[PDB]
RNA sequence: GCUAAACCUAGCCCCAAACCCACUCCACCUUACUACCAGCAACCUUAGCCAAACCAUUUACAUAAAGUAUAGGCGAUAGAAA
RNA sequence: GAACAGCUAAGAGCACACCCGUCUAUGUAGCAAAAUAGUGGGAAGAUUUAUAGGUAGAGGCGACAAACCUACCGAGCCUGGU
RNA sequence: UCACACUGACAAUUAACAGCCCAAUAUCUACAAUCAACCAACAAGUCAUUAUUACCCUCACUGUCAACCCAACACAGGCAUGCUCAUAAGGAAAGGUUAAAAAAAGUAAAAGGAACUCGGCAAAUCUUACCCCGCCUGUUUACCAAAAACAUCACCUCUAGCAUCACCAGUAUUAGAGGCACCGCCUGCCCAGUGACACAUGUUUAACGGCCGCGGUUAACCGUGCAAAGGUAGCAUAAUCACUUGUUCCUUAAAUAGGGACCUGUAUGAAUGGCUCCACGAGGGUUCAGCUGUCUCUUACUUUUAACCAGUGAAAUUGACCUGCCC
C-alpha cells in the first residue's frame, strides 16, 4: 500500500512538444512573447537562482550539505517526547535505580493548611474573571504561589535567602549507552538556582551494593522507541548559563505542563519519566561543567530534585548522579508518584456541595516544603 | 457604549485628559546585599541566559524585560520577609488582569433617533500590570481626609471623542486581583512596563519628546484609578454611598532602564453629576521624573549604577499596612 | 447591489474591506502574528532645498516680452552641446549599472 | 410563508458567483462580457 | 467542481488524520452511491495493512508488543496499535488480545509447520492444515484485502505445489501463493452481527441516509438464485 | 377659460465611393478599475419549427441556359453545369 | 462555529427563546402576489441556524409531495430558428 | 410645498475593535468534551513540535455617521451572536363631534348544559372507557389536502474475490441494488405464462401472479371434468362493488352512529403480509360525572368598525340611459 493518492499529488507535466526530438533546428517557442500562448511550441526554461539572498524568501540546502551532518544518527529528548513503556525506559536509558519511598533525611527535616488551602482556591477560582477557569491558566499559577508559600519561611531559617527561581532556563548533555549517542535539551517552565551545592544523600556504601542488581529490559521494544531521531544535532554540550554567574548550582527543577485538554497532557508515567530523564541530564551537564569530559566515577555526587506538574496530581523526584561513565556503579532515584491534593473543587454549587476543594491531605505540602529545604 | 481606557497610551497630553476623567490632582514629588543581587538579576538576563533562540529588538521587552523584573521582584520580596512581615503573608500574583468601570460626566446624543436624550457616557480601564502583591490588611492614610491643594484641574474645552479613545460595548468587569470572596483583597505596590510601541526611543525619533513622562504618568495615573476604584467597589463602596476611608495606593513603572515612582490617595468615588455639584473633595495622585536605573552594561558588568532607585523601591515595598 | 456604484473599501464584508483598499502604496511589509515592519528605503523621502536667496517668485511680471515657442528635442539638445565634439576633431553605452537609470524608471519623478 | 424575500443580500456570493475572473475563466463569460461590450452597457460585470 | 481528495499523506503519520466526508459525491458533485451523507465526524486512522515490513537497516524477523486496543469508526472491527522496533504502526486487532501480549512477525518457510498462536503471522508454508487465517494478500508484497471485516475468518483448506487454496468466508476458494504473509485466528469485535441497531438516531450517526420512496417494482432479480459455488480463481 | 393640442433641430433609414477605431497621468485578469514573489487552459456533422393537411424520407438560409437534365414513402420540394 | 431557561427524572414528559402551522374569525387590489390574536406538534436531537464551496433541464435533488430548482415547473428564464 | 424625512453648501467617523500573515530541509501530534476529580459510556472525538540554514529594517492600509437590511413603499412579513427576562434603555392603540344598522376582538347571566350543527368547532370548566389505521419520533403537496402516505430500527431477496477521484482511503459479520416494517403466533402450494439464474430440459416465487366447476345424498359423503395448485391458519360485513338499515345483545325513552359472536367474503386473506399486543399519533369515530348563549329566547356594555367636520386619495367596471309594475 502506497499512501498518496496520485490525485492529491503534484499533477504531471504535459508531454514535450515533438518538435524537440528532431535534432536539431531551433523550435518556435513564444519564449519572445511574455505571456502564455495556446498556438507554438512550448519553450524549456532553466532552473532560475536568485542572485541575493532575501530573508523573506530565502531557500535553505538540503540535509546532503550542512556544516556538521553527522552519519551517526543521535536521537535526542525535548518535553514533547511523550515515552510509550513509561518509567522503566527512562531507568534504562539513564541507568539509575528505583526506590519506591523518599530519603529519610528530607522526610526528618519537616519537623499552615488554612493558607494552602487559600491559595488553592484563588488559584482555581478566584485568579481570573470568568469562571470556571483553564490547566493553562492556574497551573503556572499554582505553582508560582507554592513556590512563594515555601520561601515565605525565610524567617525562620535565613540561608534560604542564596536563591533563585529563574523561567527561561535550558540544558544540554549527550551521553553513551551500548552504544549509540543520546542527547537532551532543556525545559520550559520553571528552575530554582543555588549557591551551593547539595549535600550527598547516598553514601558510597549504596553506590557500591547498587552493583548486585541490573536494568531492566523490554524486549523487543527499543529504549527509542519514541525518542525523536534527527540528525545535524551538534555534540557541543551546553548549559543555561556562563561561567562566572551566582546561583550555578541547581536544586529542583520546576517544569510544569500546562495544556487544557487531556490528549495534550503528558500521562503520570511518561512525565515521570521525562522528569528522570531532565534531571538526569542536568546532573550530567552540571558533572561535565565542574569535572571533564572524560567518562570515569564522579567523588563527589551531586543531587537534583525536580516537581511534579498539574493542580491536582502530584510528582516528586530526588535524582542523585554519582557516575558518568555509562556503558560498573550506577545511581539510585526516589520516586514518590500519585500523591495529589485535593481529589476535587467545585467552582459553581450543584443541587449538597459547597464551593471549595475536597479530598485535602497537608502531606502534599509538607513533602513539598521538606524539598524546597533540603539545604536549609 | 463606553470609552475604551488605556493605561499604555500613545496619544499626547492624554495627562490632562486622563485627569479630567478621573478628576484627580497630580503633585510632583512623594508625600549592599540588595544592590548585589538587583545587578545579578539583571547581568544574568543580559549575558549569562543563553538564548536559544535569537532575539531581536521587538522580542526584546518580551523576553529580556519582563522575566527580568519578575525575578528582581520575586528576589524584593524575599528578601524584605525579615524586616516586613506583612509581606510574608502577601498574595503575589503573575500578569493578572486589573478591570474597572466608572461614569464621568454627561453627554447628548448629538445626531440619531436618540436625540434630545441624556446619556451619562461611561469608561473602563483594563490594565494588565505584569505583577502584583496583595495583603489582607489596608495601607496607612498618608494624606487625610478632604485636602484643599489649589491647583484646580484640567478643563478640557472639547469633545473626549477627539483624542485617540473610542467607544466601545463589551461585558462590564470589576476585577483588582481576585474576587469579592477573599481576604487577600488589598495591596500597596504595583509593577508595570510599557511595550515596544511606547519605546522613547521611538518617541525621540519623532518630535513627541515631551511626552516621554507624560505617557507614563498618565499610564501610572489610570492604573492607580483603576486598582483604587475597584477595590473600593469590592468593599460596597460605589456612586451613591461614597468610600468613608481612603485607599491609598502605590505603583512603580519603567521601561528597562529608566525608572519612577507615583503615589495615590483615593478620596470618592463618585464621578457622575449628581454628586459632583457638592463634591469639594478631589483625588490626589503624586509622582516624580524618570531617572536611570544604570548607565549601561559591558559584556557582563554594569557601568554607572544608581542606588537611588533601589532605596526608593526598598522604602515604597516596606511600608508596613497599619 | 448596484452596478454603477465603483467597488471601493465601503461595499464588501470584513474580510474583503480588509484586504482591499486604496491607491495609497504600501511602504513595508507584514510578517509574523500581524507585526507590521516598516522598511526605511522603501519610505518616500522629500529632499527639499533651502529657499534662502531665492529671487525667483510663483508669478510673472507683466513686462516682460512675448517670446516663440521652441520644443526643446534631443537634435537641439546635440546642438548646444556641441563644443567638445567639435574640439575633439561623454556618453554611456549601456547603464545597468547606474543610480539613475533613464529607461527603466529606476526613480521617481 | 412570506415568499417574496426571495433574495439574500451578500457580497463575496455575488462576486464569487458574477465574477469578472470567474467570467474569464470559461469561454462562457468571455461571450457574455463581449455581447454587453457589443451592446454598449455600462457595466459589464459585478 | 472543486472536489479535492482529503486522503493528503505520503508519510504514514500515526495521529488520527482529519477525514472530510464525502455524502455520495464524486469529483463532478453528482451523486452516484445512494444512502452516504449526515453522520458524526470521525478521523481515520492510518492503518498499517501489510503485516511484514522491517524497518530501517533491517531484514530478518521481529517481534512485537500489545499496548492498546482501540476502537475504529471507519470500519466494523476494532483495531490495536503495535510497537515494533524503534517505531509503531496501527494494525487490525485479532480476537483474544490483551494489552501487553506478544505477535511474532517471521517470514521464514520453515519444513515442518509452526504452532502459531492467535495473534502472530507466519506465511501459509508454515501453517497446519486446517487453520483459521484473516488479512489475506493478494500477491507477494502487496498488502492484506481479504478476510479484514469483524469475525471474519478463512480456513486452510490443503497446498498444492507453491500454492495454498484458502478458503474466504464466502465459501468460495482462492488460490494464493505460498510466499505470501497472513495472520492467524479471527478478527476481533465478536457478535457484531447481532448488535441490534436500536433506533433510527444511530443509523444516521453512522452516516447512512434513508433508502427512497420510490415503489421499485420486483422484477426477476428479486427471486431466490440457488447458484453452486464459483470456480476457483488462482493468482498465478 | 382651466386643464390641454401647433411649431424643426437633434437624429435616423436606403445607396455611391472608400477597407475604420483602439498610450493626458495611473490600475485593468485576485474580490478588473488592487504596485511588489515558485505552475492543466481552443482545434468536434448545428439542431429544430415549418411544408407534404399527420410524419417517421425530404425541406434553401449580372442576364439567359432553366426551373431543362436529375433526386425525391419518384410528392411535397430540391436543383445545377457544358 | 453558535443555540436550547426551568421543573419531574431513556432519539423520557411539561414548559422559555426558537423550528413547523391541525382550527376558529378578518381580507382576497388585504399590512401581506400567503398577513393578524388564541387554540397547537417538537424544543439534548433523525433538531434549528450564521459563513463559504459543490450537485442544473436529452437534467440535479427527493425520509416519493412524479414535489422543489429566485413569486406561474408533469418540467424555468433570455438569445436565433418565432 | 395630516401638517412643516424635499432641494444647493457646510463635516463628522480618526484605532488600540477584526482583518491585511507566518522562508525553507527533513521528523515528532494514541490515552476526548460533558465543573473532569469518582462512576458512566458510544455518535470514537474541536485547539500542541523538533536541530539547522538566513534574519535584530518595526506601528503603514481597510469600516468606525445615521431613524440603516431583504419584500414595488415610511409594509402588522423574515433575520444570528453576549447581556436584563422589565429594566439605568425602547414607543404613543385615540385628528375632532354622535352612538345609525351590520360585522370583528372581549365582558355578565334566571333554567337545561351538546337537546343547534355532518362533527365536543373559537369559550373553560378539564379529564374517562371502547374501536380503525400506523409500531414510535420525525418527513411529506413552500402557497387550499401535514394523513391511514414517506421513512424507521427487526426480517428477507439479488449482485461483487475487490486499491486509488465518490463506493473506500473499506474487504462475504463488508459494499451496492431492493419488498415489507420491532416485539407474540407466524408466513401452507406452484415455473402452466413473463422475467432472472441455466449451458445438466432444470432452479427461482419473502419475483411479476394464480390457489376449481357440475349432479346426487343445510351437510359428512359418492361420481365426473380441468389443471402446476384448486383459499392453509386467521379475520369479518370491516378503509373491503351491488344484495346490506344483514341475523342478534348492549349502548339513547327515540341509533344507516359505536362495541360484542356468524358467514353465498362466488371480488378478504398470511413480507400486494394475516391476527393479537404494554407504550405513542394536532390521523379517523362513539361515549359515563362537570360544562359553555350552539339553541330554546337573547340582551347591555368597551374597542376597531359605524354617522358628520378637514385633506391625500384610488381599484374591478362603464355603448349612451331622460334608468317603473302586471299580462
Ligand atoms: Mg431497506
Ligand atoms: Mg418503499
Ligand atoms: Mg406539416
Ligand atoms: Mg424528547
Ligand atoms: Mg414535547
Ligand atoms: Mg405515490
Ligand atoms: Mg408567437
Ligand atoms: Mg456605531
Ligand atoms: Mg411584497
Ligand atoms: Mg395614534
Ligand atoms: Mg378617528
Ligand atoms: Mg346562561
Ligand atoms: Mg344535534
Ligand atoms: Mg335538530
Ligand atoms: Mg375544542
Ligand atoms: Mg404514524
Ligand atoms: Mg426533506
Ligand atoms: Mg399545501
Ligand atoms: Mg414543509
Ligand atoms: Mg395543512
Ligand atoms: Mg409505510
Ligand atoms: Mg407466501
Ligand atoms: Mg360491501
Ligand atoms: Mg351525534
Ligand atoms: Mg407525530
Ligand atoms: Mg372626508
Amino acid at each position: 500500500y502506497e499512501w498518496g493518492v496520485r490525485s492529491t499529488r503534484k499533477s504531471e507535466p504535459p508531454p514535450l512538444d515533438r518538435v524537440y526530438e528532431i535534432p536539431g533546428l531551433e523550435p518556435i517557442t513564444f519564449a519572445g512573447k511574455m505571456h502564455f500562448v495556446p498556438w507554438l511550441a512550448r519553450p524549456i526554461f532553466p532552473p532560475w537562482d536568485r542572485g541575493y539572498k532575501d530573508p523573506r524568501f530565502y531557500r535553505s540546502p538540503p540535509l546532503h550539505e550542512h556544516p556538521l551532518y553527522k552519519d551517526q544518527a543521535c536521537y535526542i529528548f525535548h518535553h514533547r517526547c511523550r515515552l510509550l513503556e513509561g518509567v522503566k525506559q527512562a531507568l534504562w536509558l539513564t541507568k539509575t535505580k528505583l526506590i519506591e519511598g523518599l530519603p529519610e533525611k528530607v522526610l526528618s527535616l519537616v519537623d499552615q493548611d488554612e493558607c494552602v488551602l487559600n491559595v488553592i482556591s484563588h488559584a482555581r477560582l478566584w485568579q481570573t474573571t470568568e469562571e470556571i477557569p483553564k490547566r493553562e491558566t492556574y497551573c503556572p499559577v499554582i505553582v508560582d504561589n507554592l513556590i512563594q508559600l515555601c520561601k515565605s519561611q525565610i524567617l525562620k531559617h535565613p540561608s534560604l535567602a542564596r536563591r533563585i527561581c529563574v523561567q527561561n532556563s535550558t540544558f544540554s548533555a549527550t551521553w553513551n549507552r551500548e552504544s549509540l549517542l543520546l542527547q537532551v535539551r532543556g525545559s520550559g517552565g520553571a528552575r530554582l538556582s543555588t549557591k551551593d551545592p547539595l549535600p550527598t544523600i547516598a553514601s558510597r556504601e549504596e553506590i557500591e551494593a547498587t552493583k548486585n542488581h541490573v536494568l531492566e529490559t523490554f524486549y523487543p521494544i527499543s529504549p527509542i522507541i519514541d525518542l525523536h531521531e534527527c540528525n545535524i544535532y551538534d555534540v557541543k554540550n551546553d548549559t543555561g548559563f556562563q561561567e562566572g554567574y551566582p546561583y550555578p548550582y541547581p536544586h529542583t527543577l520546576y517544569l510544569l505542563d500546562k495544556a487544557n485538554l487531556r490528549p495534550h497532557r503528558l500521562q503520570p508515567d511518561q512525565l515521570r519519566a521525562k522528569m528522570i530523564l531532565f534531571a538526569f541530564g542536568s546532573a550530567l551537564a552540571q558533572a561535565r561543567l565542574l569535572y571533564g569530559n572524560d567518562a570515569k566515577v564522579l567523588e563527589q555526587p551531586v543531587v537534583v530534585q525536580s516537581v511534579g506538574t498539574d493542580g491536582r496530581v502530584f510528582h516528586f523526584l530526588v535524582f542523585q548522579l554519582n557516575t558518568t561513565d555509562l556503558d560498573g556503579v550506577k545511581n539510585l532515584a526516589w520516586v514518590d508518584s500519585d500523591q495529589l491534593l485535593y481529589q476535587h473543587f467545585w467552582c459553581l454549587p450543584v443541587i449538597v456541595e459547597p464551593v471549595g476543594p475536597v479530598g485535602f491531605k497537608p502531606e502534599t505540602f509538607r513533602k513539598f516544603l521538606a524539598l524546597y529545604l533540603h539545604g536549609a | 457604549m463606553k470609552y475604551m481606557v488605556y493605561p499604555q497610551t500613545f496619544a499626547l497630553n492624554a495627562d490632562r485628559w486622563y485627569q479630567y476623567f478621573t478628576k484627580t490632582v497630580f503633585l510632583s514629588g512623594l508625600p549592599a546585599a540588595l544592590r548585589a543581587v538587583a545587578c545579578d538579576c539583571l547581568l544574568q538576563e543580559h549575558f549569562y541566559l543563553r538564548r536559544r533562540r535569537r532575539v531581536h529588538r521587538y522580542e526584546e521587552s518580551e523576553v529580556i524585560s519582563l522575566p527580568f523584573l519578575d525575578q528582581l521582584v520575586s528576589t524584593l520580596v524575599g528578601l524584605l520577609s525579615p524586616h516586613n512581615p506583612a509581606l510574608a503573608a502577601a498574595a503575589l500574583d503573575y500578569r493578572c488582569p486589573v478591570h474597572f468601570y466608572w461614569v464621568r460626566g454627561e453627554e447628548i446624543i448629538p445626531r440619531g433617533h436618540r436625540r434630545g436624550r441624556i446619556d451619562d457616557l461611561r469608561y473602563q480601564i483594563d490594565d494588565k500590570p505584569n505583577n502584583q502583591i496583595r495583603i489582607s490588611k489596608q495601607l496607612a492614610e498618608f494624606v487625610p481626609l478632604d485636602y484643599s491643594v489649589p491647583i484646580e484641574i484640567p478643563t478640557i474645552k472639547c469633545k473626549p471623542d477627539k483624542l485617540p479613545l473610542f467607544k466601545r460595548q463589551y461585558e462590564n468587569h470589576i476585577f483588582v486581583g481576585s474576587k469579592t470572596a477573599d481576604p487577600c483583597c488589598y495591596g500597596h505596590t504595583q509593577f508595570h512596563l510599557l511595550p515596544d510601541k511606547l519605546r522613547r526611543e521611538r518617541l525621540l525619533r519623532q518630535n513627541c519628546a515631551d511626552q516621554i513622562e507624560v505617557v507614563f504618568r498618565a499610564n501610572a495615573i489610570a492604573s492607580l484609578f483603576a486598582w483604587t476604584g475597584a477595590q473600593a467597589m469590592y468593599q460596597g463602596f460605589w456612586s451613591e454611598a461614597d468610600v468613608t476611608r481612603p485607599f491609598v495606593s502605590q505603583a512603580v513603572i519603567t521601561d528597562g532602564k529608566y525608572f519612577s515612582f507615583f503615589c495615590y490617595q483615593l478620596n470618592t468615588l463618585a464621578l457622575t453629576t449628581q454628586a459632583d455639584q457638592n463634591n469639594p473633595r478631589k483625588n490626589i495622585c503624586w509622582g516624580t521624573q524618570s531617572k536611570p536605573l544604570y548607565e549601561t552594561i559591558e559584556d557582563n558588568d554594569v557601568k554607572g549604577f544608581n542606588d537611588d532607585v533601589l532605596l526608593q523601591i526598598v522604602h515604597f515595598l516596606l511600608n508596613r499596612p497599619k | 447591489a448596484d452596478r454603477m456604484s465603483k467597488w471601493t473599501s465601503k461595499r464588501g464584508p470584513r474580510s474583503f474591506r480588509g484586504r482591499k483598499g486604496r491607491g495609497a502604496k504600501g511602504i513595508g511589509f507584514l510578517t509574523s502574528g500581524w507585526r507590521f515592519v516598516q522598511i526605511k528605503e522603501m519610505v518616500p523621502e522629500f529632499v527639499v532645498p533651502d529657499l534662502t536667496g531665492f529671487k525667483l517668485k510663483p508669478y510673472v511680471s507683466y513686462l516682460a516680452p512675448e517670446s516663440e515657442e521652441t520644443p526643446l528635442t534631443a537634435a537641439q539638445l546635440f546642438s548646444e552641446a556641441v563644443a567638445p565634439a567639435i574640439e575633439k576633431d561623454g556618453f554611456e553605452p549601456t547603464q545597468e549599472g547606474k543610480l539613475f537609470q533613464l529607461y527603466p524608471r529606476n526613480f521617481l519623478r | 410563508k412570506a415568499r417574496g424575500n426571495e433574495y439574500q443580500p451578500s457580497n463575496i456570493k455575488r462576486k464569487n458567483k458574477h465574477g469578472w475572473v470567474r467570467r474569464l475563466s470559461t469561454p462562457a463569460g468571455v461571450q457574455v462580457i463581449l455581447r454587453r461590450m457589443l451592446k454598449g452597457r455600462k457595466s459589464l460585470s459585478h | 467542481a472543486n472536489f479535492v481528495s482529503w486522503k493528503s499523506r505520503t508519510k504514514y503519520t500515526i495521529t488520527p488524520v482529519k477525514m472530510r466526508k464525502s455524502g455520495g459525491r464524486d469529483h463532478t458533485g453528482r451523486i452516484r452511491v445512494h444512502g452516504i451523507g449526515g453522520g458524526h465526524k470521525q478521523r481515520y486512522r492510518m492503518i498499517d495493512f501489510l503485516r511484514f515490513r522491517p524497518e530501517e537497516t533491517k531484514s530478518g524477523p521481529f517481534e512485537e508488543k500489545v499496548i492498546q486496543v482501540r476502537y475504529d469508526p471507519c470500519r466494523s472491527a476494532d483495531i490495536a496499535l503495535v510497537a515494533g522496533g524503534s517505531r509503531k504502526r496501527w494494525i487490525i486487532a485479532t480476537e483474544n488480545m490483551q494489552a501487553g501480549d506478544t505477535i511474532l512477525n517471521s517470514n521464514h518457510i520453515g519444513r515442518m509447520a509452526v504452532a502459531a498462536r492467535e495473534g502472530d503471522a507466519h506465511p501459509l508454508g508454515a501453517l497446519p492444515v486446517g487453520t483459521l487465517i484473516n488479512n489475506v494478500e493478494s500477491e507477494p508484497g502487496r498488502g492484506a484485502q481479504y478476510i479484514r471485516a469483524a469475525g471474519t475468518c478463512g480456513v486452510l483448506l490443503r497446498k498444492v505445489n507453491g500454492t495454498a487454496i484458502i478458503q474466504l468466508p464466502s465459501k468460495r476458494q482462492m488460490q494464493v501463493l505460498e510466499t505470501c504473509v497472513a495472520t492467524v485466528g479471527r478478527v476481533s469485535n465478536v457478535d457484531h452481527n447481532k448488535r441490534v441497531i436500536g433506533k433510527a438516531g444511530r443509523n444516521r450517526w453512522l452516516g447512512k441516509r434513508p433508502n427512497s420512496g420510490r415503489w421499485h417494482r420486483k422484477g426477476g432479480w428479486a427471486g431466490r438464485k440457488i447458484r453452486p459455488l464459483p470456480p476457483m480463481k488462482s493468482y498465478v
